[PDB]
């Protein structure tokens, strides 16, 4: 019922800027108190700023490594809030959550955090976005042609993170795992999808898979043929 | 202005109890309210106490906040120990002009159901040689614990250059899941009669081969 | 001759006392309309302890003592007789045998200001409960550890003192709401303080 | 806000004995503690005020006593019209006066076995086609009966309903009625009317009964 | 002193009912008035006060819904009663307030007037006499009474003779029957030598449908 | 019901003093202060102080220290506002109110004001003597309305008061608020629009009276 | 002290109009200790409002106060024709202060001044004293320039202006301009002017005189 959605965010290189939005719904935006709070990867919450509500006096707060540098603001006739971000740093790379409680337990312009959104990427890189590479890996060509095989694509030398795959536009999903991508010496990304089938198909019905990098907009259907 | 100091990770059996403390730094723990949050991996985090020791409409009697004013401390205690609690947890409170966290406390459930991994192998492509590169591409799954080690052969020597292999993840069944990659030319591939994939877990050994054909 | 107690000059005031240094106005020698305390629409609480409402309009007092501060909604059940907390305990203690009336509204309109009201004051610590009637003002910091504190702050050496956060925007429990305790005083002197004589 | 508590929750004592009665305070209330007594289908009389200041018109026998926490109420012996519920009150806290939830004071009298009586349906209940059987057991001790309608010596089930008195402020027995009821054309398909009595008081249950036309 | 109840009986859930209460045997203007409830099983609950300075009184399960009055000039109370509730279901008692000092206390009560809350329509009884017999008749003493059947809601009231035959009556609490509807029975022991000489009547009075009966009971001759 | 009545009008020379009473009425006098307010001559309020009824405890503005006292008996439940040395800036109406903006027992600051207001008492001090005003026409000359009046010079103190043809001529009047001139004493002009058809046959006479020295001078206007 | 700026200092609606008028504090006045008042045209003053926001006894429901900080408001809801008035706020959150004060005056059509010129009377000259005057006759609005003019010489210092409240028939203002010589000064000139420029007037309406004609 209550529900925040922050939008923007990507890649961007230091000293460079960026702005990201939070639409809000189900509560009084109006009343509420707002906070940015940030999550780096593999690592806890920072605290980014608050902004008090127009009947507290409407003013922003900010932690240590963030102020003179961001800016948060809202506008109440769209129930959005903002991040204005400038001069961004590395230590600035984190996924972006915003945030508030119920108004039944507020205090000082401050209470639980019980409403955070899905929370947006920000990736402050020297490096520019790369495509991946998208190659067939092939069913093992022995078994037997009455039982299981495993085929898949290997998504190989991009960045940044996230790349997206699916097979046959989406019409197989059953016996489908695509597995976590390693971080490479390279600086780039290299991720696997594999799908279960029956032997017995692999001569008469057609495997694709499906992949999609949204930092570079690379789309790639690659067909997944036996040797 | 103060910070708040959590042990960074704490490990315990089902139906037991464990603790997790909150230390401030500078000014009375008991200054302001302290609250805690309950995150799990790819999923924001959700209040599981408010106001030192209030819990919101939803949460089990399981889960009771703390404040001991001798160790300037916050608690959150967790109670009859469920595969759901395996979360990160953190603490927060405020001053008049700034909110702080707590750097974290990572939960693990030590007693669940030993599994060993599904391995799966495949060669460098047609097109990938083509291209003239070649990747052997071992793909670990299904595994608890979530700590695996993975050990290439060409024939029989243990290869170690152009080896990358990620750090195990949590897939949806409670397992776990891991990719390892052999970084090889075309001429590597094929100057030998053979590359495995060796993947050890819990002491036991899983073993794919593969060859050019 | 038969002056009216000045009980407006207490719910009327302006500004309240921070409770740690709660503000006491001693009645004597008048005539008490109760009437004014009857059918209270603003009152959030009003509450009597060894007398019935209806009956101070029937009573004499040596004197009273209209006891005036600011706390929470959620401290104002901190001032009753056989109370404990923050408030009952450091700032304002009633006794277990209190004669007497607590009566409070909520204030936010008041007490709280656009870029909050910080200067309304309760004591965190003492070394001690408060006897009932006992008010302590020391700004003395409270040591909480086996260190003496050498009257600086640090590491478990903190201010005896704390501000309530009041932001316009806090939860009703959590806004500030004026509240006024009437002790009723019966001793052997003649009874100054009585009710209408009609 | 001052809950109020009291034991024992039921006693039963003989005429004669000193019943002595608790109430305790959730909070402190000093002297601010009132006794009253209630009997069944009558108001609440006020016995005690300030903890032991008798009412006007009390009998002597009740008398009050505690402070701060703990309270009591004592009737020195225990007489036949004293069979009642007595509850305590603070009257420190105002407006909101709490009562604690009462005793109750049940006379442990001798046995005294049941005068048993029997009644046909009214002429005028039979021309409204319906028949209500009444059986009474008057002044009897201890509650405890059971009551078995008979018809035409077939027992009787469902067809039955009885209302017990509570106990008697002079003799300290009790009355129990029970009422077998039929339709005008049940009650005619049949001769014998029988209600039989089986109680402690009794060396064999007795039964009373009418022929359906006797009298 | 005495104090009456009235305007007791059977309300809508969600409806509304205004109780009344007269004084009598002491000046009312001089004295605090309140109003008490006893459910049949939840103990009893203070729910209004009224002073002599036009000062009023409710806990918060009553605030809003119910209001308390007072007319001096007809040494009358009354309790206005909105919003009402299966769980208002009680017996409503008005009290006198006294003080000795600082001591307050409830030192006169009402004989109390039940309110039921509950989806249905009042009956009037039905009456029956329990007519005396040998059937009936121990030890120079013989048992007659009255049946009072098939009404709702409770109370049923009954007396014998105009209220001038007490002794040796007993009054069951009423059976709640299969039907929905009530029932009681009235009986009194009589010396069995004064049927016929004597006359026995049970004055029967239901307030929920305004029903009185003066029943007399025939002795039987057999 | 509640009332406040102040004493009549008080004319002064400099260096003197006026004592300005405020009897109160139709409320507890000793629950509420009494606040002191003047205004001069068209413009605005200057607050001059403060008393309790109960204790005697006063408030002064700094311009008054040392020369106002306030009194109050609560015998006759009266106010007083006593001002001594006196001069030209100490000409203004003298306003007494009852005080809801400080309590009469604790001497602390209410939520109120100043709520009942006594009518007022004008005081003007002057060097200046009974003068009774010169009175001189104001003479039309050569379409279709004209206008007439009377220059009313010279006077003190205030009112003079100036009717046209003994009250039958009102409508088209205009009487000026009067000027103190560099001489300490009054002047002011009374006109009326007449119609030019019957300018040389109306009569037309300003009805000057000067209650203050009992002068009356009824001046006849007419063309030169 | 807190000073209080009321603003405009006049203010002209028209009846049945919402007045809305301003006060504003050196510092931010405590909500709890502002007042306002009402004057009407010869009474003393009456108390409107106080805290702020709390009409008096017995006013209509027609006024009302607000705002807080540095800025509050007075509302007339609808001007009604006894409310044309001066109007004041009160401060004691420290002292006690009031406003300048604000005029509120009937918003009429533009009214063009019947401009008229009188000599001294040969009675003031006997006196050795000399007054001519200037009358500006039913206008509106009250803003007009009346310059003096003598042998074409503009007269500044030796001259004196009065001006009416507002007629109770047509709500317009009338002026009367004097200026004053002695005999001796008024006899060294022989051309007397009042230059009239006023809203209602396409050019400047000079009335003149020769002295002795
Ligand atoms: C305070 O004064 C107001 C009027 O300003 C009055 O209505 C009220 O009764 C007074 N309240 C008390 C409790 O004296």
């Amino acid at each position: 019922e209550v529900q925040l959605v922050e939008s923007g965010g990507g890649l961007v290189k230091p000293g460079g800027s960026l702005r990201l939005s939070c639409a809000a719904s189900g509560f009084t935006f109006s009343n509420a108190w707002m906070s940015w709070v940030r999550q780096a990867p593999g690592k806890g919450l920072e605290w980014v700023g608050r902004i008090k509500s127009k009947t507290d006096g409407g003013t922003t707060d900010y932690a240590a490594p963030v102020k003179g540098r961001f800016t948060i603001s809202r506008d109440d006739s769209k129930n959005t809030l903002y991040l204005q971000m400038n001069s961004l740093k590395t230590e600035d790379t984190a996924v972006y959550y915003c945030t508030t409680g119920s108004e039944t337990y507020y205090y000082d312009s401050s209470g639980p955090f019980d409403y955070w959104g899905q929370g947006t990427l920000v990736t402050v890189s020297s490096a520019s976005t790369k495509g991946p590479s998208v190659f067939p890996l092939a069913p093992s060509s022995k078994s037997t042609s009455g039982g299981t095989a495993a085929l898949g694509c290997l998504v190989k030398d991009y960045f940044p993170e996230p790349v997206t795959v699916s097979w046959n536009s989406g019409a197989l999903t059953s016996g489908v795992h695509t597995f976590p991508a390693v971080l490479q010496s390279s600086g780039l990304y290299s991720l696997s999808s594999v799908v279960t089938v029956p032997s017995s198909s692999l001569g008469t019905q057609t495997y694709i898979c499906n992949v999609n990098h949204k930092p570079s907009n690379t789309k790639v259907d690659k067909k997944v043929e036996p040797k | 202005n103060f910070m708040l100091t959590q042990p960074h990770s704490v490990s315990e059996s089902p139906g037991k109890t464990v603790t997790i403390s909150c230390t401030r730094s500078s000014g009375s723990i008991a200054s302001n309210y302290v609250q805690w949050y309950q995150q799990r991996p790819g999923s924001s985090p959700t209040t599981v106490i408010y106001e030192d020791n209030q819990r919101p409409s939803g949460v089990p009697d399981r889960f009771s906040g703390s404040i001991d004013s001798s160790s300037n401390s916050a608690s959150l205690t967790i109670s009859g120990l469920k595969t759901e609690d395996e979360a990160d947890y953190y603490c927060q409170s405020y001053d008049s002009s700034n909110q702080v966290f707590g750097g974290g406390t990572k939960l693990t459930v030590l007693g669940q159901p030993k599994a060993a991994p599904s391995v799966t192998l495949f060669p460098p492509s047609s097109e990938e040689l083509q291209a003239n590169k070649a990747t052997l591409v071992c793909l670990i799954s299904d595994f608890y614990p979530g700590a695996v080690t993975v050990a290439w052969k060409a024939d029989s020597s243990p290869v170690k250059a152009g080896v990358e292999t990620t750090t195990p993840s949590k897939q949806s069944n409670n397992k776990y899941a891991a990719s390892s990659y052999l970084s090889l030319t075309p001429e590597q591939w094929k100057s030998h009669r053979s590359y495995s994939c060796q993947v050890t877990h819990e002491g036991s050994t899983v073993e794919k081969t593969v060859a050019p054909t | 001759i038969t002056n009216l107690c000045p009980f407006g000059e207490v719910f009327n005031a302006t500004r309240f006392a921070s409770v740690y240094a709660w503000n006491r106005k001693r009645i004597s020698n008048c005539v008490a309309d109760y009437s004014v305390l009857y059918n209270s629409a603003s009152f959030s609480t009003f509450k009597c302890y060894g007398v019935s409402p209806t009956k101070l309009n029937d009573l004499c007092f040596t004197n009273v003592y209209a006891d005036s501060f600011v706390i929470r909604g959620d401290e104002v059940r901190q001032i009753a007789p056989g109370q404990t907390g923050k408030i009952a305990d450091y700032n304002y203690k009633l006794p277990d045998d209190f004669t007497g009336c607590v009566i409070a509204w909520n204030s936010n309109n008041l007490d709280s200001k656009v870029g909050g009201n910080y200067n309304y004051l309760y004591r965190l610590f003492r070394k001690s409960n408060l006897k009932p009637f006992e008010r302590d003002i020391s700004t003395e910091i409270y040591q909480a550890g086996s260190t003496p504190c050498n009257g600086v702050e640090g590491f478990n050496c903190y201010f005896p003192l704390q501000s309530y956060g009041f932001q316009p925007t806090n939860g009703v429990g959590y806004q500030p709401y004026r509240v006024v305790v009437l002790s009723f005083e019966l001793l052997h002197a003649p009874a100054t303080v009585c009710g209408p004589k009609k | 806000d001052i809950e109020m508590t009291q034991s024992p929750s039921s006693l039963s004592a003989a005429v004669g004995d000193r019943v002595t009665i608790t109430c305790r305070a959730s909070q402190s209330i000093g002297s601010y503690l009132n006794w009253y007594q209630q009997k069944p289908g009558k108001a609440p009389k006020l016995l005690i005020y300030a903890a032991s200041s008798l009412q006007s018109g009390v009998p002597s026998r009740f008398s009050g006593s505690g402070s701060g926490t703990d309270f009591t109420l004592t009737i020195s012996s225990l007489q036949p019209e004293d069979f009642a519920i007595y509850y305590c009150q603070q009257s420190y806290v105002s407006p909101t006066y709490t009562f604690g939830p009462g005793t109750k004071v049940d006379i442990k009298r001798t046995v005294a076995a049941p005068s048993v009586f029997i009644f046909p349906p009214s002429d005028e209940q039979l021309k409204s086609g319906t028949a209500s059987v009444v059986c009474l057991l008057n002044n009897f001790y201890p509650r405890e009966a059971k009551v078995q309608w008979k018809v035409d010596n077939a027992l009787q089930s469902g067809n039955s309903q009885e209302s017990v008195t509570e106990q008697d402020s002079k003799d300290s027995t009790y009355s129990l009625s029970s009422t077998l009821t039929l339709s005008k054309a049940d009650y005619e398909k049949h001769k014998v009317y029988a209600c039989e009595v089986t109680h402690q008081g009794l060396s064999s249950p007795v039964t009373k009964s009418f022929n359906r036309g006797e009298c």
